[PDB]
């Protein structure tokens, strides 16, 4: 025994790491990766065996074993001789979404909670919801990265189910208003900002198709479109 | 999806002249000074191998100055190779730690994981570098060979006698319990949510904080689970290090001995 | 990071799925401290049959080693908190068998105590396994938990059981636990050379190494939305997709969101299903690891 025992558990553990588990993580990922050879180097099994997640609510199947692609397009030129080099920006890139602006083509739907319709809504919406810790940042004065005062905080979008505040709503100086994500804005006691994004810049968050509903691919945008603000608003150093 | 995101990098140090993936690999200055590092420790390492007589590795072990050396000098087969290797150790984690640093910048993803690998480079550092020097000699480290170190460990350990009763240490195995059961648990209820029972629709996250409501009468944040994660994980490391480096300056006898301490009166 | 502003509404509830028997407090909030981290919303708890046998149980066992704590500093509390530490309650330990008819001080105290710890912890995975099906969702944790329950099994049922002697097991007591674990390695010819305990310190690291890479990642890429983890699992988006791009561009590969738990449950159900086997085979069929070792 003994021995008998650890040699079949290193059997098992190699029939648990590439078999299963590296296996499962192709699933949805580059379901082999191309723009090159398809593999180039050695073998996983070839992607595993469909599976497919039944959507709830809605309704929706999803066969995971996904063979997708993007044509959403990527205005990515070369600098071409290593075939693997950097993809040139051809156009702005923050509104062209490519690099650390990317959004994906998730759905064009809200997300519902558990029982149904819409887990993020704003506080004005919200069904007898308001501010239990901490100041509240409605009604301070949105900054830059920069002195400059871009906005006003005009409501805080909560995720209802989970109970916290995922965005804020910020009616910039035009009357328009725009989504800043929470993780991405330092609440102070008298400014409020997403010293993140320019202020010169923010005009061009994606903007909402409802003002009271967001949308999977709506909030992709928005959260994609404000990291660029690190590393391509020229300031963030 | 990938090639949207090759954009021309947030490199710290090497500006374009670094910004370039070999196969899946970022390399930037950082990843050529990881594999700078790396290289001289196993040159260096397989220079100790053939210095012992073996190259085998159950048998391989560097070792540092002996008690007598202070905190210098030792000739490379009496020490001094250890030195330069750990020299290497230091150089290629904190290089690795960097490398990721670049890769978030570019990425617009920020900074946590660099920030928790430097809790495990700590742990480390306090063993190689902190106690060493506090404890005026190099010697009191750890040998670099696969089964040398366990027996490192079990000499340390009963110096002291039962080294279960250091307190951080204590603190230090808790935690790395808590961080194993919690590690446990997080996996399998996104699991039990992502493929539900055999012919039903996905659950939602409500579905997963009803289930630990129902089952220990809470449900922490989804998002606060994974900052839960972080914060067992790193501080069982940060405990962990705090009772090695108070052990060989301010404990000195059998650990045993301190909980005497609120035995008496009686 | 913590909460910048917390935000409460009214209280949430879900489903449940069976009886309402999840009510017990359905209030609570903490928003003082938990809802800075995590959720302020304390209850509601589905006590229900085998919730109630656990936790009567759990409080016997408890109160059993309680009651018998008491009389080993007689009565007087100044006394009996400061020596709570060294207290104990060893086996039959008086060394001899399994033979059941044993003294209350001699085996009878420790065989009762251990009854009600064998129903509080069985009853509780059953329990796990009711809750899961009930919301739709099945096995998963109660997966998971059937390789602690091996470990606990392992050293207080199964292996004195098979040394024929209740004396094998870990005796009831804070300090003796980590005493009767020094002893271990001990006549064992020290576990450090017992591959399996090798292993499971391979995979308690691990799980350290695993939930501190996982954790830090969503805790990365929260700001796009990463956290909310099954909406992506059921439609990919940049959260999925870039933290993705971090290790496989830092180490080489990376594991798809739902596929990452897929590696976080296996790395922590083997720090106690391999250590299970570990102790197993300690004493039973190994009695020192180092010569067992010198054949190799
Ligand atoms: C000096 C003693 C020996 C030694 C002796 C032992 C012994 C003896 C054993 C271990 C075991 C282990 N050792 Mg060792 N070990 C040594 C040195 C080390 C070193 C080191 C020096 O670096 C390390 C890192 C480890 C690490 C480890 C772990 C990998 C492993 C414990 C698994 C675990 O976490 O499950 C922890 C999980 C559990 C204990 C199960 C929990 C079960 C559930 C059902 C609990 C329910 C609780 C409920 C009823 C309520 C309780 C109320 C209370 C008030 C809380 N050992 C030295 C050399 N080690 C264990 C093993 O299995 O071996 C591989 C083991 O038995
Ligand atoms: C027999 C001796 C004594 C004892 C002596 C000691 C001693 C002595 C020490 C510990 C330490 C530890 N002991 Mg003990 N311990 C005992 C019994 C136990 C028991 C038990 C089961 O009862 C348990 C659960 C523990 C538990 C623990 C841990 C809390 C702790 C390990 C720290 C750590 O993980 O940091 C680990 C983190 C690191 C070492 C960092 C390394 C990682 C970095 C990132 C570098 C690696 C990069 C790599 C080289 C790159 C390779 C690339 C390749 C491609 C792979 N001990 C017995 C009683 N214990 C250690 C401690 O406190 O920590 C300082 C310690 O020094
Ligand atoms: C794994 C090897 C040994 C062992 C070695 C150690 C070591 C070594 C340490 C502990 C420690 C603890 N052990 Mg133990 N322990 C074992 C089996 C058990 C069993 C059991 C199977 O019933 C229980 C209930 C406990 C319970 C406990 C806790 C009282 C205590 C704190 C850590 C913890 O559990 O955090 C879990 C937290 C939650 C669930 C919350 N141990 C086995 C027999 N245990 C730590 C302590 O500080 O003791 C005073 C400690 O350092
Ligand atoms: C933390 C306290 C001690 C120590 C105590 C132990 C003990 C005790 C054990 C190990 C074991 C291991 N240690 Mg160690 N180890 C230390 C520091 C290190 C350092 C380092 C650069 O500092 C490295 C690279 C290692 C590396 C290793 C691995 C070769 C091996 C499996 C670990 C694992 O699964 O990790 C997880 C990483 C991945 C899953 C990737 N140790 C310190 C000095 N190490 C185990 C072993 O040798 O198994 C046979 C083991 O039992
Ligand atoms: C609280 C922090 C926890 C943690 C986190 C963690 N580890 C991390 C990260 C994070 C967040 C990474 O980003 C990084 C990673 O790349 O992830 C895979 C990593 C990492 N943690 C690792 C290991 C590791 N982490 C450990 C611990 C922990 N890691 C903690 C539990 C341990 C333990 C348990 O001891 C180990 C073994 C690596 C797998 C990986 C990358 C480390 C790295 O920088 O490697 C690149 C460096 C080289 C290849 C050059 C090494 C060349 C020479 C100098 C040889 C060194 C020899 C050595 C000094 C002696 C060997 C002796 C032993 C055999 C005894
Ligand atoms: C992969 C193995 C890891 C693991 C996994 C694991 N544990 C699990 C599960 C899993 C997968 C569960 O599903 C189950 C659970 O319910 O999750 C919380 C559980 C569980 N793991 C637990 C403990 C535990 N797990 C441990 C370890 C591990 N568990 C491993 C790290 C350890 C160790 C030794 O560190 C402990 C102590 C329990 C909390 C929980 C359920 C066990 C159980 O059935 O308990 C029933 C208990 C009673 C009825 C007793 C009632 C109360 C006590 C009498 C007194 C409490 C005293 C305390 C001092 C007071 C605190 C008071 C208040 C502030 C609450
Ligand atoms: C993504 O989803 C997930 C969640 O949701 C967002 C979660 O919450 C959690 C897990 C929740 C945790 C709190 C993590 C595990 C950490 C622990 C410290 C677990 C122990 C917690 C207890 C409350 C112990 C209670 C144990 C017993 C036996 C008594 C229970 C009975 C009562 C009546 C308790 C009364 C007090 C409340 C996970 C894993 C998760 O993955
Ligand atoms: C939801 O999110 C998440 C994901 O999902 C997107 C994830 O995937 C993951 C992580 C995924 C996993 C699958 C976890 C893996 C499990 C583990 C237990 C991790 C440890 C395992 C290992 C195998 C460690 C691998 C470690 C290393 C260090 C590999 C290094 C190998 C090399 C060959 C190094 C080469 C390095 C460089 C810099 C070379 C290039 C440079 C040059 C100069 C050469 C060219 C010359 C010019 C997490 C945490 C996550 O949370
Ligand atoms: C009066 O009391 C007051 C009110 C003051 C409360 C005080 C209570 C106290 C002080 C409780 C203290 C608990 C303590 C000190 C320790 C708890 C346990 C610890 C630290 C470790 C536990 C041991 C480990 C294991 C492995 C135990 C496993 C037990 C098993 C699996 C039992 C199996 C079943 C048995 C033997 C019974 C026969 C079998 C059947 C089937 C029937
Ligand atoms: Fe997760």
């Amino acid at each position: 025994l003994a021995s008998l025992a650890i040699y079949s558990f290193w059997i098992f553990l190699a029939g648990l790491i590439y078999y299963l588990q590296t296996e499962n993580m192709r699933e949805g990922y580059p379901l082999e990766n191309e723009d090159g050879t398809p593999a180039a180097n050695q073998g996983p099994f070839p992607l595993p065996k469909p599976k497919t997640f039944i959507l709830p609510h809605g309704r929706g199947t999803l066969t995971v074993p996904g063979p997708e692609s993007e044509d959403r397009p990527i205005a990515l030129a070369r600098t071409a001789v290593s075939e693997g080099f950097p993809h040139a920006p051809t156009g702005d890139p923050m509104k062209d979404g490519v690099g650390p602006a990317s959004w994906v083509a998730r759905r064009d739907l809200p997300e519902l909670d558990g029982h149904g319709h819409n887990k993020i809504k704003p506080m004005k919406a919200a069904a007898g919801f308001h501010v239990s810790a901490g100041k509240n940042p409605i009604g301070l004065p949105v900054r830059g990265c920069d002195l400059e005062i871009a906005g006003k905080v005009v409501d805080i979008w909560v995720d209802i189910p989970e109970q916290m505040a995922r965005f804020l709503e910020v009616e910039l100086k035009d009357g328009s208003t725009r989504l800043l994500p929470m993780q991405m804005v330092k609440v102070q006691s008298n400014r409020v900002h997403v010293n993140a994004l320019s202020s010169d810049l923010f005009a061009g968050i994606p903007t909402i198709k409802s003002p009271t509903e967001v949308t999977l691919l709506e909030e992709d945008k928005i959260c994609g479109y404000v990291a660029g603000g690190l590393m391509y608003a020229a300031p963030k150093r | 999806f990938e090639r949207k995101y090759r954009v021309p990098g947030g490199t710290l140090v090497g500006g374009n002249l670094f910004d370039f993936w070999v196969g899946p690999f970022y390399v930037g200055f950082f990843g050529v000074a990881t594999f700078f590092f790396a290289a001289l420790g196993i040159i260096l390492i397989a220079w100790s191998a053939v210095l012992q007589g073996t190259w085998n590795p159950q048998l391989i072990s560097v070792y540092p100055p002996a008690l007598e050396y202070g905190l210098g000098g030792a000739p490379l087969a009496k020490g001094g190779l250890w030195q330069i290797i750990t020299i290497c150790a230091t150089g290629a984690f904190v290089s690795w730690a960097l490398r990721e640093v670049e890769i978030c910048r570019k990425l617009g993803i920020g900074y946590h994981i660099p920030f928790a690998f430097a809790f495990a480079i700590l742990a480390y550092l306090t063993l190689v570098l902190f106690r060493p020097v506090m404890m005026g000699a190099w010697g009191y480290a750890f040998p670099y060979g696969i089964w040398t170190h366990l027996d490192w460990v079990s000499n340390t350990g009963y110096t002291y006698g039962n080294f279960h009763y250091n307190p951080a240490h204590m603190i230090a195995i808790s935690f790395f319990f808590t961080n194993a059961l919690a590690l446990a648990l997080h996996g399998a209820l996104v699991l039990s949510a992502a493929n539900p029972e055999k012919g039903k629709e996905m659950r939602t996250p409500d579905h997963e904080d009803t289930f630990f409501r129902d089952l220990v009468g809470y449900s922490i944040g989804t998002l606060g689970i994974h900052r839960l994660g972080l914060l067992l994980s790193l501080s069982a490391v940060f405990f962990s290090a705090l009772c090695m480096i108070i052990t060989g300056t301010i404990w000195f006898d059998q650990w045993v001995d301190w909980w005497q301490w609120w035995v008496k009166l009686p | 990071i913590f909460s910048q502003v917390q935000v409460r509404g009214p209280a949430d509830l879900g489903m449940t799925e069976d009886v309402n028997l999840a009510n017990r407090s359905g209030v609570g909030p903490f928003s003082t401290l938990l809802g800075w981290f995590g959720n302020a919303q304390l209850g509601p708890i589905y006590l229900g049959s085998l919730g109630v046998l656990s936790l009567f149980s759990g409080l016997m066992w408890f109160f059993t080693i309680g009651i018998w704590f008491w009389y080993q500093a007689g009565w007087n509390p100044a006394v009996f908190l400061r020596d709570l530490f060294f207290f104990s309650l060893e086996p039959p330990a008086p060394e001899y068998g399994l033979s059941f008819a044993a003294p209350l001080k001699e085996g009878g105290l420790w065989l009762i105590a251990s009854f009600f710890m064998f129903v509080a912890v069985w009853s509780w995975w059953g329990r796990t396994y009711l809750r899961a099906q009930a919301l739709g969702m099945g096995k998963h944790t109660a997966w998971a938990f059937l390789s602690a329950i091996w470990l606990w099994m392992v050293l207080g049922f199964i292996r004195p059981i098979l040394m024929g002697s209740w004396s094998e097991a870990v005796p009831y007591g804070i300090f003796s636990h980590l005493d009767w674990t020094n002893n271990f390695s001990l006549v064992h010819g020290n576990l450090f050379y017992n591959p399996f305990h090798g292993l499971s310190i391979a995979f308690l690291y691990g799980s350290a190494l695993l939930f501190a890479m996982h954790g830090a990642t969503i805790l990365a890429v929260s700001r796009f939305g990463g956290e909310r983890e099954l909406e992506q699992i059921a439609d990919r988006g940049t959260a999925a997709e870039r933290a993705a791009l971090f290790w496989r561009w830092t180490m080489g590969f990376n594991a798809t969101m739902e596929g990452i738990h897929r590696w976080a449950i296996w790395m922590a159900v083997l720090v106690t299903l391999t250590g299970g086997i570990g102790i197993l085979l300690s004493g039973t069929v190994v009695d020192n690891w180092y010569v067992w070792g010198q054949n190799h």
